[PDB]
């Protein structure tokens, strides 16, 4: 924003790398100063933080619970955006609309926060509105949920009502797609014990092959494969 | 018989399925990792 | 405690009661007709009880591998409508025995009380060897389940034998709804995974409710489960109804005892709460936890398990085909006190010695026993002990005949 | 200590988001609106922070003796406490 | 505090694929660094050349600044017409990169010998991750 | 031999300490390593 | 800043159990990346041999009421766990 | 099979050790553990 412009006076610069305010006593006050040195920080911490998160990378609290006409409630919960993390303190719940992917993601919301509309903001020292009153006025950006909208600070995607993805915690997925491929790198599709070629006749449905195995355990493509069960599918007779 | 062209599932042997019936039978050729079938027709040349 | 927490606020069941096995495994041998596994499991009656199913609940058949078997019911019990079935009490509870049929190959089963109202499931187990070949046959089993529940991983440091939890209730539903306590591992989700390792069924009859969380409801299982060192499990807290409502504890909270006080991040931090509108939606609570403690079988280091004998025995061989896990720093010795009917009559216990026997592994008699008191000693240690079941338990026997031909076959 | 107390006043909301302090000029000023600046980059820190550590997570130097009457003499490094990474003051021996 | 805990100085992040040259010129393209606490945005054209034999270390070094409203027409007062009383008061501090050739002291971004860039620490992640599995495929069976 | 089955103690066999003395014997029931004593198995009906 | 003990709600640094630390986990990935490898290798290969450890003997001619077990050196991911056991092995146990 | 030698020979072996205590006493060889018998090279 411009704040530049008085009553906002912010002088700051990114792009000099601006790094701190060196004041004078008995002071007229061209309060540029403040606005500058509170927004000099902020960009340090912005860089800072984005190396780490992209815009709705989620924390803590943070379940869903997807109604059934496919409003998403989000339980409430921390959530990263640009260079920050930020309490998603709502449940603003989303209708999606269940069939393909659903981009779930976030606006924080700009509202320019005078005293003289916020009264709680006026002088409570003396008589309220007592002068000293007006001393400064707040940027406020509450976040807000949005649907199909990429360009918001996206927290999921719902494929077909489903979550189209559910390792919440993730950084053990690369280390597991790495292993199990390297469970395929050197060989990776075999019977490590069991499944073996058997036959059994459905005779409930007297038209198949109700086809008898035991357990088995195994990889293919790496990946773990494990079905230890007292098996009979059907297939047709010949 | 067993030669198959499926990457996604594994050539374990055949369930043969009979006329007007259900019922398996293999002896056909056939394949497995690194050879571990080789290493049972050795031990199977040393049962014979 | 900063909070209560209603279990299930979605509302929403998924109706797996909870069965067991009464025995839940077999040693045997078997004329059936290499030294390979137990070929059938002998067809033999299991008792059981299963619990938490519908009130009066109707129908329920039994599946055995999931083969189709008959129930006979419990005194507390009848028939379903249908039978080879039972219908429950007004809690789900239901309580009888079955026939283990024949066709069921050697190894691990999965037993299947259900019908479509409500279903449940466990494994029977059964391996070890025989002498003499005839067919090896295994076809095996699997077990698992989900809800929209609550759940809480925890771990522990050292291993130890879990005898209980601790929890405590701001409100509880109806006695014949449910907390079902499992305990789990964990998955790549960083929620739980879906394994069994331990169950425990919980009505408002079992459950103890205080403004200031402290009405300490204990979560009983029916063995122990042995929470290693080193690993978080994780609490399942199966429940359809919302109106369990426990007391958790969360970030800067004031605690809902003394509320001028307030929380850590997770009260214990060494675990994570979570919450689930199908066990899988799980809120990640790098915030909170039950407010719970969990207690263990403080073993003493040795055991006496002294049988009762088995009498006129009448058999010149015996087998030790008994089961069960020694630990690391346990021990499961195992003996005899022969008196046979080879010996004379004043020959007593007291005059035998604990005369030890070697399990998966053949012994004489050379001529035949008549009574055979036994005991297992354990060695153990202050958290841990083996841990053998009363039925992968054999101290078995055999006589053998006095002819019995090699005739060959006809040779052209 | 709380600065929402008078003369400090700090009538911040992290709840709301307020993200920013937008400064009036040539002020007689109500210091009041000062703690509440901090206090406004105080919540996105901690954010940054409490979203992401335990505290009591070491951070440097502490490896330790134990004094062999029991008295732990932790051989200092930083720690993580609520919001921030910071010095561990002492060994504080105990 | 909390980047020294995460990064070290000279920890690159964004751009930066040399333009080297036959020169020994390298353009250190513009790109983000972790130096002196902090994420900065790395926005020079200095070009440093090098010899090409032995070690070469290339290193940006931040120096500081005290800049007045003497100086900055900027730092005169929007409460006021600029060029008048109230309006020359606080000064800055400002923290500004620059590339330096074997300066110890210089958060060193790349490393050369004989002109190759023998480094290349391409991954934080996956690098240090093989740098476990790879040598597990060595060890205590492995290696053939 | 007691039949030990202490999740980290793996079965290699016996050290049957001698009757008034010390040493060992292991013809026994018990299996070591994954059955790989099966290239043994092979051998020896080979070198009979 | 201050310190703490047997508050458990302090920001706790670590815990001594009975005096020993009651661990010392003292890295953030590698023992974290251990805990997946050595673990699958639990999963795939438990307290298994690939060479060594066989049973034969020696006599305690130190300790004459004891075997002093000459054993075989040996490895494997023994318990999922890098396992080599070079040794100068000659373990005392009793006699028979 | 073909195979590496059944035993080490009895070969003599010299020696050197450094950073024991100031004139400690005592100090018996033990080969694989065993104690064999040193030649003390006087001093």
């Amino acid at each position: 924003i411009n704040f530049k412009g008085s009553p906002y006076l912010d002088r700051f610069d990114p792009s000099k790398d601006r790094t701190k305010v060196l004041f004078n006593p008995d002071r007229p006050l061209q309060q540029a100063e403040l606005n500058e040195m509170q927004s000099i920080d902020q960009y340090y911490l912005k860089n800072l933080g984005d190396a780490i998160f992209k815009d709705g990378d989620k924390q803590s609290g943070l379940g869903f619970t997807l109604s059934e006409d496919n409003v998403l409630t989000v339980n409430p919960g921390y959530v990263y955006i640009n260079g920050k993390i930020r309490y998603y303190d709502n449940d603003d719940s989303v209708k999606i609309t269940g069939v393909g992917k659903e981009t779930i993601g976030i606006k924080l919301t700009e509202r320019i926060v005078t005293p003289d509309e916020d009264a709680s903001l006026l002088d409570q020292t003396s008589g309220v509105p007592s002068y000293f009153s007006k001393g400064a006025d707040r940027l406020e950006e509450k976040m807000s949920l949005t649907v199909n909208d990429p360009t918001s600070a996206t927290i999921y995607t719902f494929m077909d009502g489903d979550l189209y993805i559910q390792s919440t915690n993730a950084e053990m997925d690369k280390i597991n797609k790495v292993l199990a491929e390297r469970t395929y790198d050197e060989s990776g599709s075999y019977k490590v014990n069991g499944f073996e070629l058997f036959s059994e006749g459905n005779a409930e449905d007297d038209d198949h092959v109700s086809v008898v195995v035991d357990a088995g355990k195994a990889y293919v493509k790496g990946f773990k494969v494990d079905k230890p069960v007292s098996t009979r599918i059907s297939v047709p007779k010949s | 018989p067993p030669l198959n062209t499926d990457p996604e599932n594994l050539q374990l042997g055949t369930v043969t399925v009979l006329p007007d019936s259900d019922e398996a039978v293999c002896i056909s050729f056939a394949i497995t990792r690194l050879s571990m079938e080789d290493l049972q027709k050795v031990k199977t040349r040393v049962d014979n | 405690a900063s909070e209560t927490l209603n279990v299930n606020p979605y509302n929403i069941p998924n109706k797996q009661g909870v069965l067991k096995l009464t025995p839940s495994e077999d040693n045997w041998i078997d004329t059936e007709n290499l030294e390979e596994m137990i070929e059938f499991i002998r067809i033999r009656d299991v008792s059981f009880e299963v619990k938490g199913l519908n009130p009066n609940d109707n129908n329920l058949y039994l599946l055995f591998d999931g083969v189709r078997c008959a129930i006979t019911p419990a005194t507390g019990y009848r028939k379903g409508s249908e039978d080879g079935t039972i219908m429950t009490d007004a809690k789900g509870t239901a309580k009888g025995k079955f026939t283990i049929p024949a066709g069921i190959r050697c190894g691990n089963r999965e037993v299947t009380l259900k019908n479509a109202n409500s279903t449940s499931a466990t494994t029977y187990t059964a391996q070890g060897r025989k002498k003499t070949a005839q067919d090896i046959i295994i076809r095996t089993r699997v077990t698992v389940n989900l809800v929209d529940p609550l759940a809480q991983s925890f771990q522990y440091d050292e291993n130890r034998t879990i005898s209980s939890l601790g929890l405590y209730f701001a409100s509880k539903g109806d006695k014949q709804s449910n907390v079902v306590i499992q305990i789990r591992g964990m998955g790549d989700q960083g929620y739980p995974n879906k394994t069994i390792y331990a169950e425990t069924v919980m009505n408002a009859d079992d459950i103890k409710v205080s403004n200031n969380a402290s009405a300490e409801t204990r979560v009983y299982f029916d063995d122990p489960m042995m929470a290693e060192g080193g690993k978080e499990y994780a609490i399942v807290i199966i429940t359809e109804n919302s109106d369990y409502t426990m007391w958790v504890g969360t970030r800067t909270k004031p605690k809902i005892d003394k509320p001028n006080e307030v929380i850590s991040g997770n009260p214990y931090l060494q675990g994570v709460l979570f919450s689930s509108s199908n066990a899988s939606t799980w809120t990640p609570h790098q915030n909170s936890d039950l407010k719970f403690g969990i207690y263990t079988s403080k073993f003493n280091e040795t055991a006496t398990i002294e049988f009762e004998p088995i009498k006129d025995v009448s058999a010149d061989r015996i087998v030790l085909m008994s089961t069960y896990l020694t630990p690391e720093r346990t021990g499961c010795t195992w003996e005899m006190k022969l008196i046979l009917d080879d010996m004379a009559s004043s020959t007593t216990f007291d005059q035998l010695k604990w005369e030890p026997i070697g399990n998966y592994q053949d012994l004489d008699v050379l001529g035949l026993a008549r009574q055979v008191k036994l005991r297992a000693t354990f060695e153990s240690n202050r958290y841990i002990s083996p841990l053998m079941s009363s039925s992968d338990l054999t101290f078995t026997t055999f006589l053998t005949e006095l002819t019995g031909s090699y005739v060959g076959r006809a040779i052209d």
